[PDB]
């Protein structure tokens, strides 16, 4: 069923699983029209599939010629990411195609589900934790291919970078989370963290700073502190 | 006018005819159920004063053969029989309507009920979802499942209705899967009416008999299965004007006949809202929709 904090450890099992979460599909901005009304402006944007246990990310990428004379578009990006994850998977080998798909949005469960149904030994299910993907195209490097993108395309990514090389993928998620959490709550903040030490680069083939195992812990804590802190600027406490 | 009479009535027993029911005590001189009109599918129905558990029951049509009714005391229960000898069965029967022991089904002229909840509703086809074919009349009881239901055991006692899942390869065409999803059109009218019903009359039938076995036994699958069948047509934007009427008229008085007191197992509110507020069909269903809300404007 639903995916929570009491079935946490199952993310790093090795049952192929990805993570699903549609929240950047559609993008607009809003604006007035000459005559002072509204219209909004379409953006590129891309689906965030991920899996947890790797890093392995699929970002497709959504050029906003998919909207191009269609209605009800907030309701079609669900639709035509449910596409795009069943043609991601129908494209992998039997063998690495995932056992589940978890989505971050209710909203996804049909939409997946349908386009699914030709995969019956897979199971689509939701989750209640409340995970900060959507703060994905707050990592420059994927905000840029999106934004730079002129036609449809897939783009391949390890969202650790080579943390698993020294980590386990339990504690690659956490970080992984805990760096968006602070890129979602106070966006400004969590890069100046990253960034404030220009001698800490990152690799052209990262995403990430090339932090010491020393050097993360450091940037965890201040993530923490983040935080905690929009936290209390926003509830006054 | 024809007549299903009894053996006896051993156990006391409601006895329900059609829309229909009264009340027979341990050994009251019972026989039997006259003046039943002919030209319509009937069903018979029986709760235990005992045990209120397991309504049961059997449709019939008069037409199809000379029925009586004589409780079973292994079984425990009255069971519908057929005689072949005709000359035995209109001598006994005559013998008493004579001793005047037979209630007279109830109707009213102007009372058109029981036509309206089974227009459609042919013995043929009750047969086929309800599989005892040495029988010309079929059993139906609350606890019966369906063939859907135990997809997810005993396939012998089964409701065979039509499956509909919205969610399956059948209702749904490769390329148009958003498409035949939110608009339901292509399974209604391909799939369903023009590849599995035939007509919409067969349809119609096998949605109407499916609420009076809801109805009349509670029979949980077959509410599940009326619903779905207005769920399909409601949620598709392409029905046959003259379907639209008709399901109109056939919900409305569906609705008209449901007992006040059950509507809360028997409606289901999602199909509801939906069909009457949502849907495409939202605004073609007035009858239904004005007895609906001056009757159960809870649900909504
Ligand atoms: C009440 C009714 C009417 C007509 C026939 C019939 N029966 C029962 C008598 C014993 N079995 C023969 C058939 N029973």
């Amino acid at each position: 069923g639903a995916m929570n904090s009491s079935n946490y450890a199952e993310l790093f099992n090795n049952d192929i699983k990805l993570f699903v979460d549609d929240t950047n599909v559609y993008r607009v901005t809003v604006h007035k029209t000459f005559e002072g009304n509204v219209a909004t402006k379409a953006i590129n944007g891309c689906i965030f599939t991920l899996n947890p246990k790797t890093g392995h990310l699929f970002l497709k990428i959504i050029h906003t010629s998919v909207w191009a004379g269609q209605k009800r578009l907030s309701q079609l990006a669900k639709w035509k990411t449910a596409e795009e994850v069943s043609a991601l998977v129908r494209s992998l080998p039997k063998e690495e195609q995932p056992k589940q798909i978890i989505v971050t949005r209710k909203a996804m469960l049909d939409p997946l589900e349908v386009h699914m149904l030709d995969f019956p030994n897979i199971a689509i299910r939701p989750t209640e934790l409340r995970l900060p993907f959507s703060a994905a195209m707050s990592i420059d490097k994927l905000s840029d291919v999106v934004m730079k993108a002129t036609e449809p395309q897939m783009v391949l990514f390890n969202i650790y970078d080579d943390w698993l090389d020294r980590i386990s993928s339990y504690t690659a998620f956490s970080r992984l989370t805990l760096l968006l959490r602070a890129l979602k709550t106070n966006e400004e903040s969590a890069k100046m963290i990253l960034l404030s030490d220009p001698t800490i680069t990152i690799k052209s083939y990262h995403l990430w700073p090339s932090f010491t195992d020393e050097q993360w812990i450091t940037i965890e804590s201040q993530m923490r502190d983040l935080i905690l802190t929009e936290y209390g600027r926003k509830y006054n406490v | 006018m024809n007549t299903v009479p009894f053996t006896s009535a051993p156990i006391e027993v409601t006895i329900g005819i059609d829309q229909y029911s009264f009340n027979v005590k341990e050994n009251q001189p019972f026989h039997g159920i006259k003046d039943i009109p002919i030209g319509h599918v009937h069903v018979i129905h029986f709760q235990h004063a005992d045990n209120s558990s397991m309504r049961y029951g059997y449709w019939f049509d008069c037409r199809m053969g000379n029925f009586y009714i004589q409780y079973d005391p292994k079984d425990g229960l009255y069971k519908m029989m057929e005689e072949r000898d005709g000359a035995k069965f209109e001598n006994i029967v005559h013998n008493f309507k004579e001793r005047q022991m037979m209630v007279s089904y109830p109707k009213i002229d102007e009372d058109d009920t029981w036509y309206n909840l089974t227009e459609f509703v042919q013995m043929d086809k009750i047969r086929k979802i309800v599989r005892k074919d040495e029988n010309q009349f079929s059993y139906v009881d609350s606890s019966m499942t369906t063939v859907q239901e135990n997809e997810l055991s005993d396939p012998a006692h089964s409701l065979n209705y039509t499956v509909i899942n919205f969610k399956s390869r059948e209702a749904i065409r490769p390329g148009h899967e958003m498409e035949d999803f939110l608009d339901k059109s292509y399974y209604l009218n391909t799939v369903m009416l023009q590849g599995i019903f035939k007509n919409s009359s067969n349809y119609f039938g096998e949605l109407q008999f499916a609420f009076l076995n809801a109805m009349f036994f509670g029979n949980y699958g077959s509410s599940l299965q009326w619903h779905a069948m207005i769920e399909l047509i409601c949620s598709s934007a392409t029905v046959p004007k003259h379907m639209l009427d008709k399901l109109d008229e056939i919900l409305y008085y569906q609705i008209k006949t449901l007992p006040e007191q059950y509507s809360d197992i028997l409606l289901n509110e999602r199909v509801w809202n939906i069909c009457l507020y949502s849907s495409f069909q939202k605004n073609s269903l007035h009858n239904t929709e004005k007895i609906m809300e001056n009757k159960y404007p809870e649900l909504l």
